[PDB]
Parts: C-alpha cells; structure tokens; sequence
RNA sequence: GCCCGCCGCGGUGCUGACGCGCAGAUCGCUCGUCGGAGCCGGGCAUGGGGGCGAAAGACUCAUCGAACCGCCUGGUAGCUGG
RNA sequence: CCCCGGAGGACUGAGGGGGAGACGGGUUCCGCGGCGCCUGCAUCUGGCCGCGGGUGACUCGGGCCUAAGCGGCGGGUGAAGACCGGGAAGGGGCGUGCCCGCCCGUCGAACGGGGAGCCGGCGGAGACUCCGGCAGGCGCGGGCGGAGACGCGCCCCCCGGCGACGCGCACGGGGACCGCGGCGGGCGGCGCCCCGGCCCGCGAACGCCCCGCAGCCCCCGGACGCCUUGCGCGGAGAGGGGGGCCCGGGGGCGGACCGCGCGUCCCCGGCCGCCCCUGAAAAGCCGGGGGGCCCGCGCGCCGUACCGACCGCACAGGACUCCGGGGUCAGCAGCCUCUAGCGCGGGAGCGAACGCGGCUCAGGGAAGUCGGCAAGCCGGCUCCGUAACCUCGGGAAAAGGAGUGGCUCUGACGGGGUCAGAACUGGAACGGACGCGGGGAUCCCGACUGUUUACUAGAAACACAGCGU
C-alpha cells in the first residue's frame, strides 16, 4: 500500500526547509538515483559514484556525465554540433 | 654467589662505554678462561653492569676463587 | 616515565647520587656545627626540573 | 571465574596492528595472541582484480616457485587481457599491411 | 522465509513439482501467501490436483 | 583607532591557506612540442577521478615519452562524454572530436572549447569550471587572431595558435541542488578553505570593522565606497556603477 | 543535522549547600544534548596595537576596551599623608 | 595500637576503592631496624628516618620511513642583527678506461608504515629480557606436466604490484566468554526435605596432511531460469554435470573426561545504502617485458624498578587508554552479588533550641506569593480510543479509558523461548522495592538542529540554508 501522498524520498526530512526546497530535491534526487543506460554496455546499469562520475556496473566503463544526470541537454546540443561542423569538414 | 655456582654466571662493573663484544674480549684476555654470552644494563646510579655466562665446559666457582670472589 | 633518554638518566642519576648527609668522622675531622647538608632534597616537595 | 587480562603492547592504544585473541595455554590460564594484518596479493594491471594462484602472503616468505604463475605475463596479466593484447597485436598487424 | 525455501527447493529437485510451480510458489512466499509450513503443504497438493 | 579586519588577516595565510591535501595536483593540457607542432600524438584515457575541493572530474590519460622509452602521465579536465579507454589526440592535424586538443585556429566557428589558453603554449586557462565553455566566434587570417567568447559573455581575441579542448566542462547543473542544512556548507568548504560561517559587520564593535557599534545595527553612511579607497576602508560595495535590484537589463 | 534514554560533553532552576570553603568557582538535586555544524588524545601553525574570534570587546598559562619580564625610572603631581 | 592473626559483621559492585599501560614524578621500589621530624587524634603503622640492595632482549619499543611541518641551497635583499630563495659547470658505477646521470635533508610519530616468539619454571625486589624446552628471521663460512583455469641465479632500462586505508542499519562464520546435563574427585550443612547447595576436571607458538560458505576463473553446451532477510545475475553465454584459485579458520598426527544450547564481546565475509564530504605518504620487498650475462658460526647501541607517589603552595577539583563474570531486566539504566581489594585530619556520652538532608499529616485546595518558587500528581507493558490546525511530512504518548500477582492447565511456531486462552485462589492485591511524561485553551519573539559573555547575562543576541546587490 502506498506510505506518502505526495512528498516521496523527502519523507526524509520531515517538517523542515519549507515546500520549494522539498519540492526542487524531489526532483533533483529522483535523477541522480535513476538508473541509466550504458551507452556501450547496451544495458540499464549505469549509476553515480561521484558528481560527474558514472559507471556501468555491468561493462564497467566509467564515463564523465552531468552532476545529477549522466547526459544534459548542453552537452547534447555541443555533440550535434561539433558533429556537423566536422562532417562540413569532410568535402 | 647463587648465579655463579649454579648458572656459571660471574657479575662485573664494567666502563660505561663498552659494548658487549668488548667485554666478551677482556673477559677472555683477562682471566684466561672463554666467555659464552654476555648481558648488560645501566643501573640507575649510572653504572654498567655485565652479566656473563661462562662455556659450558668451565666452573665459574674455580675462576672465580682464583680471582678471590669465592 | 619508564621511557627516558640516557641524557636525562644520568643527570637524575647524579642527584640521587649526591643527595646525601655530612660524614660524621668528617665532621670530627673538619669540626663542624652545622651538620646538616642544605642542598639535600625530598622527592615529595621538589622541583627537580631535569 | 575472572578471566580479565592486560595489555601485551607497549602502549595500549588499540590501532589496527594492536589486535589479539584469546587463547588457552596447558597451564590453565588465558593468553592474548596478536592477529596480523593480511596483505592483499596482487592484482590486474589491466582490470584490477586478484591474480589467482598466489598466496596472501608478503613475498619475502615465498620460494621463487610460489611467486609465479607458468604464462607469459604470468602475474602482470589475468589471461583474459593477455588474450585481448594478442588479438589487438594480430588483427592490426593484419589490417595496417595489405589494406 | 528459510523454511519455506528449504522445503520448495527439496521438491523442485526431487522432481515432486516442475520449475515453473517452484517460481510461482516462491514468490507467493515472499509475499506473505503462507503463515507457517502446514499451510503451504497443502496448497501445493491442491495445486499438484 | 582600530585592529585589523578580517579581510586583512587573510593576506598572511596561516589558517587561511587553501587545503591541498589529497589533491591529485594541477590540471594542465599537454605540453607543446615538436611531435605535436609538427603532426599528431596518441593518446589513452585510463582514469576518471574526483578532485578534492573541485566541482568537475579530472582524466589521467596516458600518451608515449616522445623523447626516450616508457609513457608519460598528464591530468586534464574532462570533457562531458569521455570514458576509460578513449583514444585522443593532440596536434596541429586532431580531428574534431570531443575530448581532441586543436590550436583555436584550425577550430570551426560555432564550436564548444574548454580549457582555451589566452596566449599560446600557456596550457590552458579558461572555461575550466563545470558546466562552461568558450565559443569560437570568427577567424581574421591577416593579423592572425581568433575571437571568441567567455562564459560571462564578454568578447577576446587570442593568438590563433593558442590551443583548446573541445567539448564542454563534465559536472554540469552542479550548482541548481539548494543546500539544505548548514552541514552541507561546513563539508563544502571544508573541502576547500577556512571561509565558513560569517559574520556580518554591523553586528560587530566599531573596533573590529567600520559598520560596527551603534544602538541598533546599521552601516551609518553609504556603503558605496571608491576605487581608491585604502586597506581596511574597502568594504562594503567597492566602485559600484550602480545598486538596487531592477529588471530591464540586457 | 528525527524522538525517549546510559557513559560522555554541557551548565537551566532551587536565586539550595558552602561562602574565616573540600575549592582564588566547588558540592547536591533538577536540567540541555546524545550519529551530528558530535566528543577526546598527541604532533604541528598563527605573537602584542599583533594574533585568534558562529561577534560576548570574548580569548591569548588565576593577567586583556591592548599579555608578561627587565630597563628608561627615585618618570611628573598647583593634589592627600608624615 | 587505627599494626599483625583468627572468628564475625559490612562495603567498593567488571564505565570497580580490581588488574595493567601512556604522560608527568624520580628512587617514592625491596629486606632488615626505628620513632627525633612528619603521619592536623594516637601509633609498636607508614610514600617518614638509618643501613644495605635492585631494572639482564636477534624476536617488545627506540635507532629507519615518511605526514602536517621545519631546516638547508651558487645566490637576493637590508645600516646591520638577520630575513627571503631552483635556474647553479650540483654524482655514481666500476676494472685500467669507458659508460649512465637535472636540481635536498641518516630533521619531523616510544598510537601511523615496519623481517621474525611461544609454553613451563625459579627470586625479597626483574622478566615476551633469566633458566629449561620448542621454533622463527636476517646474514656469513666449508625445464617439466595439463584441454584449460593452473600445477611442479643474477644485473641494467622500462611497465606494474604489495605496503595502502571512509561511514552505516542488517545478515552470515570463527574465537573467547557464558550456561544446562552426564561422569570422576573433594567439601559444607543437616529441626524436617535433599541423586535439588558449593569447588576442581587444563592444552601455546610452530611443522606436515586433510577440510573450508560467500567470491573470482576454466571445459562442455546453448536457455521463459537461478536466487537473497534485503538484493542481484544471464546470448558480452544462465541452469545442469565436472574442475581451478584465494579464504586472519577448523580438524588429525606431532609439540605433549563426555555431550547440548540461547546470548554477549571481538575480528572477519559477501552484499546493499550515502556524499557540491569520496575518506595519507614513503622506506622496504617483489613480479613482468627486452637485453646482457647439508653442516657450522653470528646478530652491535639505548629504555626496562615503582606510582594516578602527577598539576592545583598540601587538597571532595583537574588528569588519555586496555581487559569487563552472575541475578532481575529492553539494557554498559537502577538494585543485590562471585572473583579481587579493602581508608576516609580520632573517639565516647546526651538525645535542648536552632539549622542541614529526609518522612508523614484531619478538613479545605493557590485564599499564599511580584510570580504555583518549592513540592506533589503522571510514568513500564498490552489493548481500546484519539480534535483544531497543517508546509500533508505532522500534531500524537494528543485528550482519555481498561488489564497486569500466585498456582493448575491448554493451544500455535522447527531443542527453544515467545505469543494467545481458560479454571482456581488471595484485607477489594499485583509496573507491590527499583526504574519511570502531569495535561489542556491561547498571545509575543525567533523558522528549524547548532553557538555564546571560563568566574553574576543561554536569550528575543550570533550562525544558518534561501534571497539580492
Ligand atoms: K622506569
Ligand atoms: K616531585
Ligand atoms: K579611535
Ligand atoms: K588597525
Ligand atoms: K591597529
Ligand atoms: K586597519
Ligand atoms: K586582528
Ligand atoms: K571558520
Ligand atoms: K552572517
Ligand atoms: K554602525
Ligand atoms: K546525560
Ligand atoms: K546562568
Ligand atoms: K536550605
Ligand atoms: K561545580
Ligand atoms: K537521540
Ligand atoms: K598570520
Ligand atoms: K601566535
Ligand atoms: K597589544
Ligand atoms: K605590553
Ligand atoms: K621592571
Ligand atoms: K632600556
Ligand atoms: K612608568
Ligand atoms: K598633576
Ligand atoms: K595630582
Ligand atoms: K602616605
Ligand atoms: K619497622
Ligand atoms: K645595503
Ligand atoms: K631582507
Ligand atoms: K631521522
Ligand atoms: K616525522
Ligand atoms: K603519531
Ligand atoms: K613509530
Ligand atoms: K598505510
Ligand atoms: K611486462
Ligand atoms: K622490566
Ligand atoms: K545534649
Ligand atoms: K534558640
Ligand atoms: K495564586
Ligand atoms: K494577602
Ligand atoms: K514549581
Ligand atoms: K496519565
Ligand atoms: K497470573
Ligand atoms: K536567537
Ligand atoms: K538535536
Ligand atoms: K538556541
Ligand atoms: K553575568
Ligand atoms: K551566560
Ligand atoms: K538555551
Ligand atoms: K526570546
Ligand atoms: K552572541
Ligand atoms: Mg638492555
Ligand atoms: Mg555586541
Ligand atoms: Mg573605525
Ligand atoms: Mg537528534
Ligand atoms: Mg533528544
Ligand atoms: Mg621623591
Ligand atoms: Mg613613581
Ligand atoms: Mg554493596
Ligand atoms: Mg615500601
Ligand atoms: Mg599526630
Ligand atoms: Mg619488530
Ligand atoms: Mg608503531
Ligand atoms: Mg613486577
Ligand atoms: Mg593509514
Ligand atoms: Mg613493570
Ligand atoms: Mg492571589
Ligand atoms: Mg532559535
Ligand atoms: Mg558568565
């Protein structure tokens, strides 16, 4: 049966820090707890060590990612783009 | 007198800045005799003390009275 | 303490060593009145600092 | 009965190489025994895990023979990363001549 | 949960009930299915019929 | 009249210097050389590692001693999207890969740099951060300069043969977790200084800094204070072209 | 950096004891806290108009709105005593 | 005699008034003798006084290594004292003559790293140090097997390893401890009962053989399974069958009485969780690639006695760390206790006021007082039953009720206690000592945990996450 309504993992912390705190830690602690797929392993294994530091624990790669998610969308844009520009490089 | 008749130990002062091979040395030149191990202290009075086990071929007690230390 | 270096063992040595009374034949030799050595000491009440 | 005892170090600072057992001596009495540190034994230089066939004990106290394991990179490499270095240095050999 | 392990495994291995039955029931104990042993001895012969 | 503040006992050092200990040292790139000037040079990653004190990862990565045998060990700040086993790269002839080490001149405009040195051979010095980058903004042949872009927004123009890192800072979004407790602030900064928690001038005496005293707390003049102004009169808003919190800026 | 509670660490009230003291700050009962911005030991660093301070003008060896030691110095006093 | 002995009566109560170390003290240690001083009373006592004595190391520590640091460096600067510092033609192997080379400290830890020790005995005072026995370390002298995982002399350059590391609720294994019975040996009491009470029944380091869960690897082959308290794993090859390696451990033989249990402490194992925190270094020792080539003897220097005998002018203060039995119990709480140890500036008489620490009080119940200050009420465990408001997490032990002993039985869980139920019975009693919240309706201040005027102020003051310049 279901324990909370709507504070999930911040059970935690109880009746303090107030709602936005609460409410932006739901989030960013949801993310850095999620299970990721290992862009080589091929499998959903991939967890955080550290604030940049991920590793598959299948395959074991390490890999350097975002601080509490393993791609962000900067770094996706950059890689399309550094990725064009090069192939406009090729003739 | 217990350690040198059982034990076959004799007890010296000795200089302060001898070491055991020393000792063992002038033991041996000394009294004529062979020496088989040798321990030491400092007591708190300053002085060294050599505890010195003859071979266990030799009376303590016969070099001993031929020193005079009975 | 029970670990001390041999510097600081022989000069306690030295004061235990001399810390001692006028000879009483030494005193009928040099004839004394005063027959107590001042620079004595008692463990209980020093400061030895050495 | 009282079964305590007293420290066998020189000072009684409990740190991990000050560690004993207790033991029973045919004397009827309680004993303390020091418990060494284990060493590891030696790991991949490629991926990091234990090389099997040699004891966790510091070389020193092994023969010449027990040291060893009978391959090339006998105790550097697991097997499974001498076979990826032989694959590696073949296969490119093959592809950087004749195309 | 060690009892109820030690007895499905005996069967499965005796071959008394196939490996499909053996998941089912192993996780119907894990989810507080049986309260003791005698319970679950009897849900597996009428399972078994 | 006084004693010295807070902001003048921090020049001496003493408990005020940053601790270094357990760092894995400083992160550079790879240094200029013929190999390098001339062609390529080969390289593997072998490690991803947190740095103590720093928000983003660093990489050991390994490339061949080019001038006698054995290999040579550097530490880089890794580009988001490196991994153990990668093969850089390091030359006048790279290619554009994340991670690769170009001179900004043979470097497209539109591209993410990192780690960009502002004069040539330097090994790198801006955008260094987690999350940041450089822009490359346009190439003028003649004089031989590259523009480009800081993460502040500001405009430079740097040597084209100076060198850069493509890709941007890994660690990024580092800084959008609030930090819940004062705890978190005490290891924060234990990790890098002896600056933590602080004390506000106007709660002090007038002896220990220039807001302090008074029968309720207040600053008493304006804390606007100019560019010249001494040692121990520079607190408060130094040069400020203006204050206020408005909107409109651009 | 959750709650009751032992050692520990602290120090609320009795404006209790004591106040020619057990003591130049202690004792009894009660009380705060007890997985943490937690407590303890050794080594090391910062020196006087300087240091160090989650800020009380606090602490810097019973000394602090400027330590201690010797000297300048038998410092000067239209002021008190002889 | 407050000393010694015997008998009795008590206490400290395993976080000890016990047994031992580090620091500080420095001979306070031991034996014999003694009472001039001290031992705020006495003394035939003694840490006091006199006279003799006393601490033994290849294996324990220091010496070595490096930490945070500190010093040194052609030189640089300053009136100097001195302070500051890589940009300097900076040293080794050997065997002539060649060859290799960028530039510090045999300063800094008696808790970190660090080759190697156990048992029995002997003395007034020493022991991991002596003696006897049994070992270990470091030195010096007279190319093969397998299918495979794997099994069975050096020197230089480079690549590596060990040394070498955080926290945590659980779960598992070993050791020690602790209990319950049997059997052997010995006690004590005994008015009645008593095969029912008490004490003793011991096995080290080290060497050879076997045995070791988890975990990692090999072979076959190719998949709706395997599996934990929790998880976790598999075509990047599971399950099944057969193997290899590690495992601070256990057993047998040496060295040399018998079973069965819950629990506690310590170490270890595999996992899982956490971090804007990611949890030393070096000496020393070893491996890989490439290339060139049994018997004897010894192990130096320093510490080692004792003590909370230390600091507070001598003292209810202050003063780091080991080992940790039984009963009641949730328990390292309180209360009683085995082992061990037994001082605390002295006694006797009387039973006034007053005080200091305690106890009980009819009827009333805050009328007392600036003020319920002080005191008292409540309190364990199980069941029942619980509102406003709220950041939906709380409020909450809200408020309020009921039961609880002894004895004789019954049921449930795979030898072990727990949980549930019934009959009988006792002044109308039962958390019978001990331990252990009083509750509620509101207003002001500060969000919260935290910090502070050592010695008259703990707060509304400081800090704080967040916000902004
Ligand atoms: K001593
Ligand atoms: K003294
Ligand atoms: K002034
Ligand atoms: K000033
Ligand atoms: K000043
Ligand atoms: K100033
Ligand atoms: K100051
Ligand atoms: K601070
Ligand atoms: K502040
Ligand atoms: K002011
Ligand atoms: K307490
Ligand atoms: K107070
Ligand atoms: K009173
Ligand atoms: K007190
Ligand atoms: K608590
Ligand atoms: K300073
Ligand atoms: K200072
Ligand atoms: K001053
Ligand atoms: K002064
Ligand atoms: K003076
Ligand atoms: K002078
Ligand atoms: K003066
Ligand atoms: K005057
Ligand atoms: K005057
Ligand atoms: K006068
Ligand atoms: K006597
Ligand atoms: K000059
Ligand atoms: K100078
Ligand atoms: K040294
Ligand atoms: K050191
Ligand atoms: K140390
Ligand atoms: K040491
Ligand atoms: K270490
Ligand atoms: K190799
Ligand atoms: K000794
Ligand atoms: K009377
Ligand atoms: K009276
Ligand atoms: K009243
Ligand atoms: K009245
Ligand atoms: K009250
Ligand atoms: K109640
Ligand atoms: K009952
Ligand atoms: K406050
Ligand atoms: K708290
Ligand atoms: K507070
Ligand atoms: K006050
Ligand atoms: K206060
Ligand atoms: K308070
Ligand atoms: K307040
Ligand atoms: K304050
Ligand atoms: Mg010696
Ligand atoms: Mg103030
Ligand atoms: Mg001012
Ligand atoms: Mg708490
Ligand atoms: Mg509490
Ligand atoms: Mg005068
Ligand atoms: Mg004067
Ligand atoms: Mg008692
Ligand atoms: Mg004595
Ligand atoms: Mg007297
Ligand atoms: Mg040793
Ligand atoms: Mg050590
Ligand atoms: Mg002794
Ligand atoms: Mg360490
Ligand atoms: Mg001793
Ligand atoms: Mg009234
Ligand atoms: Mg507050
Ligand atoms: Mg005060």
């Amino acid at each position: 049966a279901k324990r909370t309504k709507k504070v999930g993992l911040t059970g935690k912390y109880g009746t303090r820090y107030g709602r936005a705190a609460r409410k932006q830690l739901l989030k960013i602690e949801t993310s850095q707890k999620a299970k990721y797929t290992c862009p080589f392993c091929a499998k959903d294994k991939v967890r955080r060590t550290a604030c940049g530091i991920w590793t598959c624990r299948s395959c074991s790669k390490t890999m350097a990612g975002g601080a509490y998610s393993l791609h962000t969308e900067p770094a996706n844009a950059a890689r399309a783009t550094i990725r064009r520009l090069r192939l406009a490089r090729e003739d | 007198t217990t350690q040198i008749e059982k034990n076959n130990t004799i007890v010296f002062i000795v200089d302060r800045r001898a070491s055991k091979p020393e000792i063992r040395k002038a033991f041996e030149t000394v009294f004529e005799t062979k020496v088989a191990r040798v321990n030491t202290l400092i007591t708190p009075l300053g002085l060294k003390k050599a505890f010195i086990r003859l071979a266990p071929d030799v009376q303590a007690m016969d070099v001993a009275s031929k020193m005079g230390l009975a | 303490t029970a670990n001390k270096t041999l510097s600081r063992k022989l000069r306690l040595a030295k004061k235990t060593k001399t810390n001692k009374n006028i000879p009483r034949w030494v005193i009928a030799k040099d004839h004394l009145k005063k027959t107590w050595n001042y620079k004595r000491h008692h463990w209980r009440r020093s400061h030895l600092k050495l | 009965a009282d079964c305590r005892v007293t420290c066998r170090f020189h000072s009684t600072y409990r740190t991990r190489s000050k560690i004993v057992r207790y033991k029973r001596t045919p004397g009827n009495r309680l004993t303390s025994l020091r418990v060494k540190k284990l060493p590891n034994a030696p790991h991949c230089a490629e991926t990091g895990k234990q090389i099997h066939g040699i004891p966790r004990v510091i070389p020193q106290h092994l023969t010449r023979q027990q040291r060893k394991v009978s391959r090339p990179y006998g105790g550097k490499l697991c097997g499974s990363a001498l076979r990826a270095h032989i694959l590696e240095s073949f296969l490119n050999e093959e592809n950087q001549a004749l195309r | 949960q060690r009892v109820l392990r030690r007895l499905l495994s005996r069967y499965r291995d005796d071959e008394k009930i196939d490996r499909h039955l053996y998941e089912t029931l192993y996780a119907k104990a894990k989810g507080n299915m049986f309260k003791n042993k005698r319970v679950l001895l009897e849900h597996i012969v009428g399972m078994q019929k | 009249m006084g004693r010295r503040i807070r902001v003048q006992r921090k020049g001496a050092g003493s408990v005020f210097r940053a601790h270094v200990a357990r760092r894995l040292g400083a992160a550079k790139l790879r240094a200029n050389d013929f190999a390098e000037r001339t062609g390529s040079v080969r390289g593997v990653v072998k490690a991803i590692l947190h740095d103590r004190g720093r928000g983003a990862p660093l990489a050991r990565v390994q490339f061949p001693n080019m001038r006698g045998e054995g290999r040579v060990n550097e530490l880089f700040i890794a580009p988001e999207g490196m991994y153990t086993g990668q093969e850089v790269f390091s030359g006048n002839k790279a290619t554009l890969h994340i991670g690769n080490i170009l001179p900004v001149g043979n470097i497209p405009e539109g591209t993410y740099v990192c780690n960009v040195e502002e004069k040539p051979m330097d090994r790198g010095c801006l955008a260094r951060a987690s999350g940041t980058y450089c822009l490359v903004v346009a190439h003028n042949m003649e004089t031989n300069k590259t523009r480009i872009r800081l993460p502040s927004g500001q405009k430079k123009l740097i040597s084209s043969k100076a060198r850069a890192m493509i890709g941007l800072v890994a660690g990024g979004g580092r800084t959008d977790k609030p930090l819940l407790k004062a705890g978190n602030a005490y290891h924060k900064y234990k990790a890098k200084r002896n600056c933590w928690p602080v004390v506000r001038g106007v709660a002090m005496n007038p002896v220990d800094h220039p807001h302090g005293g008074g029968n309720h707390q207040h600053i008493g003049v304006s804390s606007c204070v100019p560019r010249n102004a001494v040692p121990g009169q520079k607190v408060g808003l130094i040069a400020a072209r203006r204050t206020g919190c408005s909107g409109g800026k651009r």
